[PDB]
RNA sequence: AAUUGAAGAGUUUGAUCAUGGCUCAGAUUGAACGCUGGCGGCAGGCCUAACACAUGCAAGUCGAACGGUAACAGGAAGAAGCUUGCUUCUUUGCUGACGAGUGGCGGACGGGUGAGUAAUGUCUGGGAAACUGCCUGAUGGAGGGGGAUAACUACUGGAAACGGUAGCUAAUACCGCAUAACGUCGCAAGACCAAAGAGGGGGACCUUCGGGCCUCUUGCCAUCGGAUGUGCCCAGAUGGGAUUAGCUAGUAGGUGGGGUAACGGCUCACCUAGGCGACGAUCCCUAGCUGGUCUGAGAGGAUGACCAGCCACACUGGAACUGAGACACGGUCCAGACUCCUACGGGAGGCAGCAGUGGGGAAUAUUGCACAAUGGGCGCAAGCCUGAUGCAGCCAUGCCGCGUGUAUGAAGAAGGCCUUCGGGUUGUAAAGUACUUUCAGCGGGGAGGAAGGGAGUAAAGUUAAUACCUUUGCUCAUUGACGUUACCCGCAGAAGAAGCACCGGCUAACUCCGUGCCAGCAGCCGCGGUAAUACGGAGGGUGCAAGCGUUAAUCGGAAUUACUGGGC
């Protein structure tokens, strides 16, 4: 019931709203008494819906036939979740890259596809709508190889042409079938190609044959004398040349319409790749020295999983899912977590089923499931039972760009709201939970709308939090412009049922730039003991502790250089702490006195986007009140750099991924601190 | 019915089975008719080690009393005369 | 619920539809009995006494009326018959 | 649960020679003993009665070096047991394994010859004992293996062991390094400056 | 020899005595919190919401009860995988066993909880009207027949769970008949009631070669007892409030019928008109009781975690069945609340069982290993089941031990603090120089929990038998969760390991600087408005030590509800 050359672990990947949960949904439908069951039968649907793995089967014969178990790996919360994508490609073998037949540019369409490339997963292509109007499969082959160019091979023609889809061809078979039904697929039937197209049959047929021949002399000398190679080597040379990431065979059909879904199962079989037709995952041996191996897929071999999934459940609780790449992993074992240094306890092992949980004894080789225990395994740790020393990869690094502040409204939903990241950081390790330095608030960083979108729901209701949802928020920087006139020092009370006082005078001006912190510079001109050495400290820390606390908006003052030339000591005082308050005052009269001014972070920001959408990125800049430097180009897209306030950049994240279906991305990073703009001087006053 | 049981009133690691004629039914260490001898594991080897009363033994086992594995095993294990 | 055992409620149930029957057999006749002595029929009272003598004791035996209940009636009915007849 | 501190400045707070380092010199003195409580040992030691009370049975302490923790149950031990309650808390401390090492010359100093104990190198009727609240009993044979035998601290311990008052209730020996608990020292053996009805008192209210 | 042992102080006032509160010194606790934290042993570990719950598991077992072929493990006439000796199932139930099913038994025992209940309870001491599976003593029956059903076969409603007709077949399943005392009804006479057979082995002989028969063992049925368990009766004892004083009409009693294992208003009809109540009914509030536990000199006070007995409960409420025993904890039916499954017609489920989750709270943990041990259920036994239990993981919660070095070491370093500038103090502490290695780390050796079983033998008991079986010896090969066990030995280096409170008096321990009724300290008295031992820091010292403080809690102090042992 196990065998690991029919597993055919797969996931959905394509552009958004390209045609990806469609297609899944109906994938679950073909390959699932469970089909009459459903059929009969937002945010939170689309995602319980979903769930790890949902296994089916598929076979074009009970008896006497090859059976197949589908996988299909989904989740991925986001858009063309390159994460969920990357990750499961790395956990995985193969995909299947959906295609907007309608969809013109499908730009973010590129994304997904080098998630595809960057993991080296072979793939197949499904051009998911040719019912719809402007459904041109041509224009799919034709981009694909321009654009993309991923080598397409024609497999499959459509038969009529939008409204009057009735069937397709199957062009290695040599065979078409037609559907009686505009839905429910309940009647399909084994028909004979047509008349009117028998001649473009025999064109793409001898144009397959071609294709199937190309690397070897053998088939070469086949090909020239129009000899068939053996059809089981015709399917076995396109498979063996999908698998070497060579070529991509293209189907065609419309998950909507039930349309060439089956043909496309049978395409997943006959060319699609399992857990040992892709090279052995690679590791490093803990010896410092690199020393790195191949794990060769055995299921008698020892043991070696990588843990992608840490997930809270509702019911059993934190679980863990994994894939098992060599040895077994089994229930009531333990299991050493190499990465730290620890034996974990294994309790149970369960399969995620469309409608059920399965409890099982094991999980060989080449096998995914949860596992129930391990308190102190995370994401990207390394497990190995058998004593194998452990290996570990990681060969990325996900960006943000996005920050948001969140004042729980009370103390009961800061608690809460700890947890909410933290246990949803295992899970998605690419943001980061801290507190702005000049407020007290939680700031978590992402890569979207939606992305916050959805957790910011998971935190209201599954973690019951209702908050100030925050948006953006202000900070800012003081300094002065010009030089003190003078500014004294005066701190004379006989608060104390003794006299207090401390005379200080200073000369504060505006500090010189740096690359070190040394905004800040003290000196001391005391001439003749004019103030005793004694308590010199004490009016150091006096300005110290003013400087934490601004006149404007009550915020740290930094860049300036604060000299001292004149005093005195009197009667009963002369103490660090006369001293020490004779330092406060006269810092908080000189920065009022020297004309204060607010200063921004300025970041550099560099934007890709498309060759098309460059210029539409910089006249936005330009508007953002940026500062353009030059445009640098890149591959087909250009890369603009430019200064725009951290203030001002409020939402370019989305007003740029807005202009672009997400085409642009950009990367930012501090530069230098500026002086304001006089129209928000006046609004920080308070 | 009643049958002669060994209370472990012992400890963890060293444990002190305590003979005693009980109901089945009752639990181990829980109720109890009369106590009558006793018994250690870890006795080791110097002198008194397993100091059980027959005398009483023979009067519930063929009063209506059944008899353990463990316990016959002791039974037949300091003989029964010498 | 999904407890191998299930089969002890069937069972029990399987011989409550028994004892109910053999049960309820009993005591008709056992009704038939203090009638006619609640009437005054002397001769009915003896007769069907020796009809409910052989089934008292039978049920008596098996498990469903052990002792006492089953020399109860005959006791007391016995004392009935020999009060006016 | 040691001290580890310094020895001396218990036993120059106390006004008494503690034996804390009787290692070779005596007498103690060369140190700074007496005047030198602290900074200021000049101050003379005006204290009530729950001082001197106090100042006795904490002295016992610095001596056996045991601790409130531990004492604590050598007063209600020997409470509980039948006797002169002072005269029974002292046969317990007298009984300690590593007080049963100094006492015979194993040990230039209690300190030491406890630190004998802990790293078990030294036996008793058979097995080896690395505690030191082992309440040793009469009949015992304590001594030391007869791996790292006359070592180096066993020999200076043995060496001002004869100058020492020596006991009575032991039999010591040289060349096996042997030693006999035959009896429990009574009161009238080792005393002199100690009370006893002073040290159950604050335990008794 | 065995409950032989009792302490005080601070504060009213200018001062004193007396009276009378508060507070501290002593122990203790399922603690929590704050700081810190090295190891081992043992023990304990949801006190609030009996608040709601995912999943796994917690009660299965017997073929030596039976009908039987479905799975996989052997044999099998005869057929075949065929590469003509290497060898596969068509089936067959011949049998080692076994899904489902029928039947027997345990599911009423263990385990969990403090909800209720102030009296159908508990504790203590007795009583008499009964029942009592398994385990046992004694004495007899164990004869002879019949009618069905599950499984399964055919058909069929189903999504699943789970059924609907027609068939047919066996038994330690069920029901008659015969038999009937020391039994039951009864003064007596008489009358009346039970059963089940199934296995091991076997010599002349023999049959419808499966057996009859002989014999043995294990069960069935009846009666009288032992033992155990249970129900019931009765007296005493078992919290607070009087700002609750009358309460009760099945309530008290008689009789008759009925009723349960048994007595009884347990119930009903009738007659009687009493019954409970200052020695505290009723009502309200609160709470499980006890052995004991904590404290105390005792007397008492407080308390009822863990261990053990008892009662009651098992989401709430109610009722009933099966059974020796439950008005049942993973059983059932109905109602209420709630959750889950569903193709929408229709069903299922309850952790105050183990771990665990949501939620609450100051706070209480792993969804572990094994039936090796003990014990329980079934069985002849072998075995099987077993979240009881035996252990492990987590936490210093607590108790009890241990280590974090041991000696030597000077006119007494430097530095820091104080200083009448002489000096003192930190200070044998550090450095330096010898020596040692428990615990942690590493590498090896290696107790106990193991007694019994399983096959060969020598008898001894039964028998027609040396075969079978039971028991007792002998002999040989073997059955460990813990565990990298406990323990022991070897290697290296002192290498990896100390913080915490307090220092005015109470109460062991004080100088300086900083602050100046400000900032702050505080259990009580009482400190700070210029030399503050009380505030903050530092020096030093003291009290403790993997614990140390704080807070909370009961008792003692408290003769401060004073019976022992006080006043107006």
């Amino acid at each position: 019931t196990t065998p690991i050359a029919r597993y055919r672990n797969i996931g959905i990947s394509a552009h958004i709203d390209a045609g990806k949960t469609t297609t899944t949904e109906r994938i679950l439908f073909y390959t699932g008494g469970e089909v009459h069951d459903g059929a009969a039968t937002e945010q939170e649907r689309g995602i319980t819906i979903t769930s790890a793995a949902t296994t089916a089967f598929w076979s074009g014969m009970a008896k006497q036939y090859e059976p197949h178990r589908i996988n299909i790996i989904d989740t991925p919360g986001h858009v063309d979740f390159t994460i969920e994508v990357e990750r499961s490609m790395r956990v995985l073998d193969g995909a299947v890259m959906v295609y907007c037949a309608v969809g013109g540019v499908q730009p973010q369409s590129e994304t997904v596809w080098r998630q595809a490339n960057k993991y080296k997963v072979p793939r197949i292509a499904f051009v998911n709508k040719m019912d719809r109007m402007g459904a041109n499969f041509l224009k799919v082959v034709n981009q694909i190889k321009t654009r993309l160019g991923a080598n397409p091979v024609p497999l499959q023609l459509a038969i009529g042409a939008e409204e009057h889809f009735t069937g397709v061809v199957d062009l290695v078979k040599m065979k078409a079938i037609n559907w009686n039904d505009a839905d429910q697929g309940v009647t399909f039937e084994y028909e004979d190609i047509p008349a009117d197209m028998v001649e473009l049959a025999n064109e793409w047929h001898q144009n397959l044959i071609e294709s199937a021949a190309e690397a070897s002399e053998e088939l070469m000398e086949k090909y020239l004398g129009g000899e068939e190679l053996t059809e089981a080597e015709i399917k076995g040379a396109l498979r063996q040349r999908v698998l070497n990431n060579e070529i991509i065979l293209v189907t065609c059909g419309s998950a909507f319409k039930n349309k060439g879904v089956q043909a496309m199962l049978d395409a997943v079989i006959d060319y699609l790749p399992s857990p040992v037709d892709v090279p052995a995952i690679n590791g490093i041996l803990d010896d410092g020295k690199d020393t790195p191996a191949e794990r060769h897929a055995s299921d008698d071999e020892p043991f070696s999983a990588l843990a992608f999934k840490i997930a809270t459940d509702p019911f059993v609780g934190n679980l863990t899912f994994f894939r098992v790449y060599s040895g077994v992993v089994n229930s009531g074992d333990t299991v050493l977590n190499s990465v730290k240094a620890a034996r974990e306890r294994f309790g149970r092992i369960v399969q995620m089923h469309a409608n059920k949980r399965e409890e099982i004894k094991e999980v060989r080789a080449g096998d995914i499931a949860a596992a129930i225990g391990l308190k102190d395994v995370t994401t990207g740790d390394t497990l190995c039972d058998p004593d194998a020393p452990i290996i570990l990869e990681r060969m990325e690094f996900p960006e943000p760009v996005i920050s948001i502040a969140v004042e729980p409204k009370t103390k009961a939903d800061q608690e809460k709201m700890g947890l909410a990241l933290g246990r949803l950081a295992k899970e998605d390790p690419s943001f980061r939970v801290w507190t702005d330095e000049e407020s007290n608030q939680t700031i978590i960083a992402g890569m979207g709308e939606l992305h916050l979108d959805i957790i910011v729901d998971r935190m209201k209701r599954e973690f019951n939090v209702e908050a100030n949802v925050g948006k953006p928020q202000v900070a800012y920087r003081e300094t002065i412009r010009q030089k003190v006139t003078d500014v004294e020092g005066k701190h004379a009370k006989q608060s104390g049922g003794r006299g207090q006082y401390g005379h200080v005078v200073i000369d504060m001006y505006p500090l010189e730039p740096g690359s070190n912190p040394k905004g800040y510079e003290f000196i001391n001109d005391i001439k003749g003991g004019v103030i005793p050495g004694e308590y010199i400290p004490a009016v150091d820390k006096g300005i110290q502790e003013q400087l934490k606390a601004g006149p404007l908006a009550g915020y740290p003052v930094v860049d300036m250089g604060i000299r001292l030339h004149f005093g005195s000591y009197h009667d009963v005082d002369s103490s660090e702490l006369a001293f020490k308050l004779a330092a406060s005052i006269a810092f908080k009269e000189g920065f009022k006195k020297a004309k204060p001014v607010l200063l921004e972070p300025i970041m550099k920001v560099e934007v890709e986007t498309p060759e098309e959408n460059t210029g539409d990125v910089i006249g936005d800049l330009s508007r953002r009140r940026g500062m353009l430097k030059g445009q640098e180009s890149e591959v087909t897209g250009v890369k603009i750099h430019a200064e725009v306030p951290l203030s001002e950049m409020f939402g370019y994240a989305t007003q740029l991924r807005s202009l672009t279906k997400g085409r642009a991305s950009y990367t930012m990073e501090f530069l230098k601190y500026d002086e304001a703009p006089s129209n928000v001087a006046q609004a920080v006053i308070e | 019915m009643v049958t002669i049981r060994l209370a472990r009133h012992g400890a963890k690691k060293r444990p002190f089975y305590q003979v005693v004629v009980a109901d089945s039914r009752n639990a181990r260490n829980g109720r109890f008719i009369e106590r009558v001898g006793f018994f250690n594991p870890i006795a080791s080897e110097k002198e008194e080690g397993t100091r059980l009363d027959l005398d009483r033994i023979a009067h519930w086992v063929g009063q209506g009393a059944t008899i353990s594995d463990r316990v016959a095993a002791l039974i037949k294990e300091v003989n029964k005369a010498a | 619920n999904i407890k191998s055992a299930k089969k002890r409620a069937i069972q029990s149930e399987k011989a409550r539809k028994h004892n109910a029957s053999r049960r309820s057999m009993m005591r008709t006749f056992i009704k038939k009995v203090y009638a006619a002595i609640e009437a005054g029929d002397k001769a009915a009272a003896q007769k069907a006494f020796n009809e409910m003598q052989p089934i008292v004791d039978r049920q008596a035996a098996k498990g469903l009326i052990h002792k006492n209940k089953a020399a109860r009636h005959k006791a007391n009915l016995t004392a009935q018959i020999n009060k006016l007849a | 649960a040691r001290y580890l501190g310094p020895k001396l400045k218990l036993s120059r707070r106390e006004g008494t020679d503690l034996f804390l380092k009787s290692g070779v010199r005596a007498i103690d003195t060369k140190c700074k003993i007496e005047q030198a409580p602290g900074q200021h040992g000049a101050r003379k030691p005006r204290l009530s009665d729950y001082g001197v009370q106090l100042r006795e049975k904490q002295k016992v302490r610095r001596i056996y070096g045991v601790l409130e923790r531990q004492f604590r149950n050598y007063y209600k031990e020997a409470a509980r047991l039948k006797g002169n309650t002072g005269e029974n808390l002292l046969a317990l401390l007298e009984g300690r394994l590593d007080n049963v090492v100094y006492r015979m010359g194993f040990g230039a100093t209690r300190a030491e010859a406890r630190q004998l104990v802990s790293h078990k190198a030294i036996m008793v009727n058979g097995r080896v004992v690395n505690i030191a609240s082992y309440q040793v009993s009469p009949n015992d044979v304590v001594s030391i293996r007869e791996k790292a035998k006359k070592q180096s601290r066993v020999k200076a311990a043995l060496e001002l062991a004869e100058q020492r008052e020596k006991p009575t209730w032991l039999e010591v020996d040289a060349g096996k390094m042997e030693g006999t608990f035959k009896r429990k020292p009574e009161r009238s053996d080792l005393s002199a400056d100690i009370n006893e009805h002073l040290i159950v008192e604050l335990y008794s209210k």
